[PDB]
């Protein structure tokens, strides 16, 4: 009964191209519990990404928030790559500023 | 305004190198106000809304040690369900457990709740009662006859309407500012040209508190429901909820479609167009 | 913050 996490990027805000903001990464609905996280600009991992407590939905499956500080801009790409247990792979889901 | 104290337990036998053999939040409604939890055998709390800081050491004390007796007693759990349903060592293994109270507008208590899983299925259950229980195979049953024999229930509710209630209420009227609100969604649709020719409409609501919501796409003689690509509402970070559905419609037929919003924070439902 | 043991 391993389940497999569901991914979502995104800001804080509403994106403005060069005004400060907080990019998010979600992860939803895996199960167990251990799970890895990381977040990268331009190709180079984020040292500074915070996480929050890992909590669980009715349906018992585990749930994180990961985020970081960023200031978006027309040349800049952001990525967040999550690999779990029932994944045989990392899986990276980029920002897009429509989403 | 009804309200709950919810708090998610989890213990893990064999844990990675570093995490939680024991780890729990707890939530008022959308709001998480602490994480506990114990590594390596080690206790340890942290706050996470700023009512907490009103809180006495001794409440810190006493949770504490709530937590070192929880840790071991989970993990003494674990070890017999492994045996009861002839599992290998060796392995890591997840046993849940959800405690809830709920109150209403005049602070009445309405019910609470009582639930565990093992490995990410249902195990038991207390009933609405508040006094039996529902299993889901013939280990859980074994559980529910014990714990009917021995009237446990009776100290569970003991605990609903002792420390459940005494916290439920005090961080109600410390965070008040926080808690009793409803922030209504602020909503607007966007218009994305698609390389093909037609057209993506995403209707957007941010900014909304509690989480719960529905953002729901009309045509006119036409129903939506799939056709809608809807993301599952997501943390903000700030303490309020975003969420967006879209639909992929002809190019120039973009006024014929309506985003409907429905939050306990509006009087009515919100009807979006793409304006223009 | 309470527990009951299942077994
Ligand atoms: C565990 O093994 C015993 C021994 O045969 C068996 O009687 C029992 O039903 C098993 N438990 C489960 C959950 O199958
Ligand atoms: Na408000």
């Amino acid at each position: 009964i391993q389940k497999t996490p569901q991914i979502q990027v995104y800001s804080r805000h509403p994106p403005e191209n060069g005004k400060p903001n907080i990019l998010n990464c979600y992860v939803t609905q895996f199960h167990p519990p251990h799970i890895e996280i990381q977040m990268l600009k331009n190709g180079k991992k984020i040292p500074k990404v915070e996480m929050s407590d890992m909590s669980f939905s009715k349906d018992w499956s585990f749930y994180i928030l990961a985020h970081t500080e960023f200031t978006p801009t027309e040349t800049d790409t952001y990525a967040c790559r999550v690999k779990h247990d029932s994944m045989a792979e990392p899986k990276t889901v980029y920002w897009d500023r429509d989403m | 305004g009804s309200h709950s104290l919810r708090y998610f337990h989890t213990a893990v036998s064999r844990p990675g190198r570093g995490e939680p053999q024991y780890i729990s939040v707890g939530y008022v409604d959308d709001v998480q106000f602490q994480r506990c939890d114990s590594i390596e055998e080690i206790p340890r709390m942290e706050p996470r809304a700023p009512w907490m800081e009103k809180e006495r050491p001794e409440y810190w004390k006493e949770l504490k040690l709530k937590v070192k007796n929880i840790a071991q007693s989970a993990r003494a759990n674990l070890r017999t369900l492994l045996r009861y349903y002839n599992q290998s060592e060796g392995g890591s293994h997840i046993l849940q457990w959800m405690v809830s109270c709920e109150v209403g507008p005049d602070m009445r208590l309405l019910g609470a709740h009582y639930q565990a899983a093992y490995d990410g299925s249902d195990y038991i259950t207390l009933n609405e009662d508040l006094s039996s229980w529902t299993a889901v195979d013939m280990v859980s049953q074994i559980t529910k006859s014990r714990l009917e024999s021995a009237g446990t229930a009776e100290y569970f509710r003991a605990y609903v309407e002792g420390e459940c209630l005494e916290l439920l209420h005090r961080f109600l009227r410390n965070g008040k500012e926080i808690l009793q609100r409803a922030d209504p969604p602020k909503a607007h649709v966007a218009h994305h040209p698609r390389p093909k020719g037609d057209v993506t409409l995403r209707c957007w609501a941010l900014g909304f508190y509690p989480a719960d919501i529905t953002l729901t796409w009309q045509k006119d003689e036409e129903d939506l429901t799939q056709d809608m690509e809807l993301v599952e509402t997501r943390p903000s970070g700030d303490g309020t909820f975003q969420k967006w559905a879209a639909v992929v419609v002809p190019s120039g037929e973009e006024q014929r479609y309506t985003c409907y919003v429905h939050h306990e924070g509006l009087t009515e439902p919100l009807a979006l167009k793409w304006r223009s | 913050m309470f527990f009951i043991n299942v077994l």
